[PDB]
Protein backbone atom coordinates (compact mmCIF):
# COMPACT_ATOMS: atom_id res chain seq x y z
CA UNK A 1 0.00 0.00 0.00
CA UNK A 2 2.78 2.71 0.21
CA UNK A 3 4.17 4.14 -2.89
CA UNK A 4 5.99 6.78 -4.36
CA UNK A 5 3.79 9.28 -6.34
CA UNK A 6 4.98 10.72 -9.77
CA UNK A 7 4.76 14.04 -10.76
CA UNK B 1 34.26 20.06 -21.73
CA UNK B 2 31.53 17.76 -19.64
CA UNK B 3 33.49 14.54 -20.12
CA UNK B 4 36.91 15.61 -18.73
CA UNK B 5 35.54 17.14 -15.77
CA UNK B 6 33.12 14.76 -14.08
CA UNK B 7 33.59 11.21 -13.49
CA UNK B 8 30.10 9.73 -14.45
CA UNK B 9 28.84 6.70 -11.60
CA UNK B 10 26.01 4.79 -11.69
CA UNK B 11 22.53 6.07 -12.00
CA UNK B 12 20.92 6.90 -8.78
CA UNK B 13 17.64 7.54 -10.28
CA UNK B 14 15.21 8.81 -13.44
CA UNK B 15 11.42 9.55 -14.00
CA UNK B 16 9.48 12.61 -14.95
CA UNK B 17 12.83 14.89 -13.79
CA UNK B 18 15.05 12.85 -16.17
CA UNK B 19 17.91 10.63 -15.36
CA UNK B 20 19.96 11.27 -12.31
CA UNK B 21 23.55 9.71 -11.93
CA UNK B 22 26.73 9.50 -9.41
CA UNK B 23 29.88 11.57 -9.82
CA UNK B 24 32.58 12.70 -8.78
CA UNK B 25 34.42 16.45 -9.68
CA UNK B 26 38.17 14.97 -11.10
CA UNK B 27 40.12 18.10 -10.42
CA UNK B 28 39.08 18.09 -6.53
CA UNK B 29 37.03 14.45 -5.82
CA UNK B 30 33.78 16.54 -4.84
CA UNK B 31 31.06 13.96 -4.63
CA UNK B 32 28.34 14.85 -6.96
CA UNK B 33 24.82 14.42 -8.74
CA UNK B 34 24.54 14.44 -12.49
CA UNK B 35 20.94 14.82 -14.11
CA UNK B 36 20.16 15.30 -17.44
CA UNK B 37 16.67 16.83 -18.05
CA UNK B 38 15.39 16.50 -22.57
CA UNK B 39 15.05 19.59 -24.24
CA UNK B 40 11.59 18.21 -25.61
CA UNK B 41 10.13 18.04 -21.57
CA UNK B 42 11.43 21.22 -20.35
CA UNK B 43 8.15 22.92 -21.07
CA UNK B 44 8.94 26.03 -19.00
CA UNK B 45 11.52 28.03 -19.40
CA UNK B 46 13.49 31.53 -18.27
CA UNK B 47 16.66 33.93 -19.81
CA UNK B 48 19.32 34.04 -17.11
CA UNK B 49 21.33 37.41 -16.36
CA UNK B 50 23.59 36.28 -18.88
CA UNK B 51 21.50 36.64 -22.49
CA UNK B 52 21.60 32.72 -22.19
CA UNK B 53 17.55 31.07 -22.86
CA UNK B 54 17.48 27.85 -20.00
CA UNK B 55 14.83 25.83 -18.52
CA UNK B 56 13.66 27.95 -15.58
CA UNK B 57 14.43 25.14 -12.92
CA UNK B 58 18.43 26.21 -13.52
CA UNK B 59 17.03 29.77 -12.60
CA UNK B 60 15.31 28.61 -9.80
CA UNK B 61 18.44 26.50 -8.60
CA UNK B 62 20.79 30.10 -8.93
CA UNK B 63 18.32 32.13 -7.17
CA UNK B 64 18.38 29.87 -4.53
CA UNK B 65 22.02 28.21 -4.40
CA UNK B 66 23.79 31.09 -2.98
CA UNK B 67 25.58 30.39 0.70
CA UNK B 68 24.19 27.87 2.31
CA UNK B 69 21.72 25.91 3.24
CA UNK B 70 18.85 23.13 2.78
CA UNK B 71 18.59 22.82 -0.82
CA UNK B 72 20.66 20.65 -2.75
CA UNK B 73 23.11 23.33 -4.88
CA UNK B 74 23.25 23.57 -8.33
CA UNK B 75 27.20 23.58 -8.80
CA UNK B 76 27.29 24.30 -12.55
CA UNK B 77 25.38 23.67 -15.86
CA UNK B 78 25.87 22.46 -19.27
CA UNK B 79 23.85 22.42 -22.41
CA UNK B 80 23.85 19.65 -25.43
CA UNK B 81 21.84 19.17 -28.77
CA UNK B 82 18.69 18.35 -27.21
CA UNK B 83 19.67 17.93 -23.13
CA UNK B 84 20.31 20.05 -20.20
CA UNK B 85 23.00 18.58 -17.86
CA UNK B 86 23.16 19.63 -14.14
CA UNK B 87 25.82 19.34 -11.63
CA UNK B 88 24.68 19.23 -8.55
CA UNK B 89 25.85 18.35 -4.68
CA UNK B 90 25.65 15.46 -3.32
CA UNK B 91 25.75 14.30 0.16
CA UNK B 92 27.90 10.95 1.12
CA UNK B 93 26.47 8.82 3.08
CA UNK B 94 22.91 9.71 1.98
CA UNK B 95 18.76 8.60 2.21
CA UNK B 96 15.68 9.79 0.71
CA UNK B 97 13.18 10.94 3.41
CA UNK B 98 10.64 8.30 1.18
CA UNK B 99 12.95 5.56 1.58
CA UNK B 100 13.80 6.00 5.29
CA UNK B 101 10.28 6.01 6.30
CA UNK B 102 9.52 3.42 4.42
CA UNK B 103 12.33 1.37 5.90
CA UNK B 104 11.86 2.74 9.34
CA UNK B 105 8.07 3.30 10.09
CA UNK B 106 6.18 5.79 11.55
CA UNK B 107 8.95 8.46 13.16
CA UNK B 108 9.50 9.12 16.75
CA UNK B 109 8.15 13.13 17.25
CA UNK B 110 11.44 14.00 18.52
CA UNK B 111 12.72 13.28 15.17
CA UNK B 112 9.63 14.15 12.92
CA UNK B 113 10.33 17.71 14.30
CA UNK B 114 13.91 18.00 13.80
CA UNK B 115 12.96 16.69 9.64
CA UNK B 116 10.23 19.07 9.66
CA UNK B 117 11.99 21.97 11.17
CA UNK B 118 14.70 22.18 8.94
CA UNK B 119 12.29 21.13 5.72
CA UNK B 120 10.51 24.64 6.97
CA UNK B 121 13.86 26.61 7.61
CA UNK B 122 14.83 25.12 3.09
CA UNK B 123 11.39 26.54 2.70
CA UNK B 124 11.16 29.75 3.74
CA UNK B 125 14.66 30.02 2.30
CA UNK B 126 13.20 29.48 -1.16
CA UNK B 127 10.45 31.97 -0.64
CA UNK B 128 12.87 34.69 0.87
CA UNK B 129 15.07 33.76 -2.54
CA UNK B 130 11.65 34.77 -4.78
CA UNK B 131 11.32 30.34 -5.69
CA UNK B 132 8.35 28.33 -4.93
CA UNK B 133 9.23 24.58 -5.07
CA UNK B 134 6.03 23.27 -6.08
CA UNK B 135 6.77 19.57 -5.24
CA UNK B 136 7.39 19.28 -1.44
CA UNK B 137 7.32 15.48 -0.30
CA UNK B 138 9.48 12.56 1.19
CA UNK B 139 10.57 11.77 -2.04
CA UNK B 140 12.33 15.19 -2.36
CA UNK B 141 14.22 15.42 0.61
CA UNK B 142 17.84 13.76 0.87
CA UNK B 143 19.28 13.17 4.44
CA UNK B 144 22.78 13.66 5.00
CA UNK B 145 23.13 10.89 7.57
CA UNK B 146 26.46 11.85 9.25
CA UNK B 147 25.39 15.88 9.47
CA UNK B 148 21.45 15.23 10.11
CA UNK B 149 20.66 17.55 7.80
CA UNK B 150 18.19 17.53 5.25
CA UNK B 151 18.46 18.81 1.68
CA UNK B 152 15.28 19.71 -0.41
CA UNK B 153 15.78 18.10 -4.36
CA UNK B 154 13.89 19.03 -7.49
CA UNK B 155 12.41 22.39 -8.87
CA UNK B 156 11.31 21.21 -12.17
CA UNK B 157 8.30 21.69 -11.22
CA UNK B 158 9.06 25.04 -9.32
CA UNK B 159 8.22 28.58 -10.27
CA UNK B 160 9.16 32.21 -9.13
CA UNK B 161 6.93 33.17 -6.31
CA UNK B 162 4.33 35.38 -6.59
CA UNK B 163 0.99 36.74 -5.08
CA UNK B 164 -1.16 36.22 -7.24
CA UNK B 165 -3.00 33.01 -8.48
CA UNK B 166 -1.66 29.92 -9.82
CA UNK B 167 -3.47 28.20 -12.50
CA UNK B 168 -1.28 25.68 -13.41
CA UNK B 169 1.13 22.44 -11.88
CA UNK B 170 2.84 19.54 -12.39
CA UNK B 171 3.95 18.84 -9.02
CA UNK B 172 2.80 15.81 -6.51
CA UNK B 173 -1.14 15.55 -7.01
CA UNK B 174 -1.54 13.82 -3.30
CA UNK B 175 0.34 16.43 -1.83
CA UNK B 176 -1.45 18.85 -3.96
CA UNK B 177 -4.64 20.91 -2.01
CA UNK B 178 -8.27 20.66 -2.46
CA UNK B 179 -8.49 24.07 -4.45
CA UNK B 180 -6.03 22.45 -7.47
CA UNK B 181 -8.24 19.60 -7.09
CA UNK B 182 -11.62 20.92 -7.40
CA UNK B 183 -10.91 24.43 -8.62
CA UNK B 184 -7.55 24.37 -10.73
CA UNK B 185 -6.04 27.85 -8.75
CA UNK B 186 -4.13 28.04 -6.07
CA UNK B 187 -2.00 30.78 -3.80
CA UNK B 188 1.88 29.67 -3.30
CA UNK B 189 2.21 29.93 0.17
CA UNK B 190 -1.16 28.14 1.07
CA UNK B 191 -0.39 25.54 -1.01
CA UNK B 192 2.99 24.79 0.28
CA UNK B 193 1.67 24.58 3.74
CA UNK B 194 -0.84 22.19 2.67
CA UNK B 195 1.71 19.67 1.40
CA UNK B 196 3.83 20.72 4.12
CA UNK B 197 0.62 19.12 6.23
CA UNK B 198 0.61 15.96 3.94
CA UNK B 199 4.38 15.70 4.91
CA UNK B 200 4.15 16.19 8.61
CA UNK B 201 1.53 13.41 8.72
CA UNK B 202 3.81 11.14 6.38
CA UNK B 203 6.61 11.41 8.94
CA UNK B 204 4.35 11.12 12.38
CA UNK B 205 2.24 8.18 10.87
CA UNK B 206 4.34 6.56 8.15
CA UNK B 207 2.58 7.21 4.96
CA UNK B 208 1.12 10.28 3.74
CA UNK B 209 -2.80 10.53 4.29
CA UNK B 210 -4.67 10.67 1.19
CA UNK B 211 -4.70 8.70 -1.81
CA UNK B 212 -7.72 10.10 -3.93
CA UNK B 213 -9.39 13.36 -4.84
CA UNK B 214 -12.42 12.84 -2.80
CA UNK B 215 -10.40 12.32 0.28
CA UNK B 216 -8.19 15.11 -0.31
CA UNK B 217 -11.49 17.60 -0.87
CA UNK B 218 -12.73 15.59 2.59
CA UNK B 219 -10.71 17.14 4.87
CA UNK B 220 -11.01 14.42 7.99
CA UNK B 221 -7.41 13.58 9.39
CA UNK B 222 -7.91 10.22 10.59
CA UNK B 223 -4.83 8.85 12.52
CA UNK B 224 -3.52 5.55 12.50
CA UNK B 225 -0.68 5.85 14.30
CA UNK B 226 -0.39 7.58 18.35
CA UNK B 227 0.74 11.03 17.55
CA UNK B 228 0.50 13.67 20.43
CA UNK B 229 -2.29 16.02 20.44
CA UNK B 230 -0.68 19.15 19.97
CA UNK B 231 0.95 18.10 16.78
CA UNK B 232 -2.33 16.24 15.78
CA UNK B 233 -3.11 20.16 16.03
CA UNK B 234 -0.53 20.94 13.79
CA UNK B 235 -1.26 18.70 11.18
CA UNK B 236 -4.52 19.64 11.01
CA UNK B 237 -4.37 23.30 10.90
CA UNK B 238 -2.03 22.88 7.86
CA UNK B 239 -4.66 20.77 6.51
CA UNK B 240 -7.50 23.11 7.00
CA UNK B 241 -9.70 23.30 3.56
CA UNK B 242 -9.97 26.73 3.41
CA UNK B 243 -6.22 28.09 2.49
CA UNK B 244 -6.84 31.17 4.49
CA UNK B 245 -7.80 29.26 7.39
CA UNK B 246 -3.68 27.50 7.13
CA UNK B 247 -1.12 28.80 9.19
CA UNK B 248 1.65 31.16 8.12
CA UNK B 249 5.69 29.67 8.41
CA UNK B 250 5.90 31.90 11.74
CA UNK B 251 2.53 30.28 12.71
CA UNK B 252 4.06 26.47 12.16
CA UNK B 253 7.36 27.74 13.73
CA UNK B 254 6.12 29.36 16.85
CA UNK B 255 3.32 26.58 17.40
CA UNK B 256 3.94 24.26 20.52
CA UNK B 257 4.68 21.38 18.71
CA UNK B 258 7.98 22.66 17.35
CA UNK B 259 9.87 23.97 20.32
CA UNK B 260 13.30 22.82 21.71
CA UNK B 261 14.34 21.36 18.39
CA UNK B 262 17.48 18.77 18.33
CA UNK B 263 20.19 20.60 16.48
CA UNK B 264 21.52 18.47 12.91
CA UNK B 265 24.21 17.13 14.98
CA UNK B 266 22.57 15.93 18.24
CA UNK B 267 19.24 14.65 15.56
CA UNK B 268 22.29 12.42 13.78
CA UNK B 269 23.89 11.83 16.66
CA UNK B 270 20.81 10.09 17.98
CA UNK B 271 18.73 8.89 15.47
CA UNK B 272 21.08 8.18 12.48
CA UNK B 273 24.22 6.99 13.63
O1 LIG C 1 16.31 16.65 -9.33
C1 LIG C 1 15.69 15.59 -9.40
C2 LIG C 1 16.20 14.38 -8.64
C3 LIG C 1 15.60 13.19 -8.56
N1 LIG C 1 16.40 12.40 -7.81
C4 LIG C 1 17.49 13.09 -7.42
C5 LIG C 1 17.40 14.37 -7.93
C6 LIG C 1 18.39 15.33 -7.68
C7 LIG C 1 19.49 14.98 -6.89
C8 LIG C 1 19.57 13.69 -6.39
C9 LIG C 1 20.50 13.05 -5.58
C10 LIG C 1 21.67 13.53 -5.02
C11 LIG C 1 22.41 12.65 -4.24
C12 LIG C 1 21.98 11.33 -4.01
C13 LIG C 1 20.79 10.86 -4.57
C14 LIG C 1 20.05 11.74 -5.36
N2 LIG C 1 18.87 11.58 -5.98
C15 LIG C 1 18.57 12.74 -6.63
Amino acid sequence: KRRRHPS
Amino acid sequence: PLESQYQVGPLLGSGGFGSVYSGIRVSDNLPVAIKHVEKDRISDWGELPNGTRVPMEVVLLKKVSSGFSGVIRLLDWFERPDSFVLILERPEPVQDLFDFITERGALQEELARSFFWQVLEAVRHCHNCGVLHRDIKDENILIDLNRGELKLIDFGSGALLKDTVYTDFDGTRVYSPPEWIRYHRYHGRSAAVWSLGILLYDMVCGDIPFEHDEEIIGGQVFFRQRVSSECQHLIRWCLALRPSDRPTFEEIQNHPWMQDVLLPQETAEIHLH
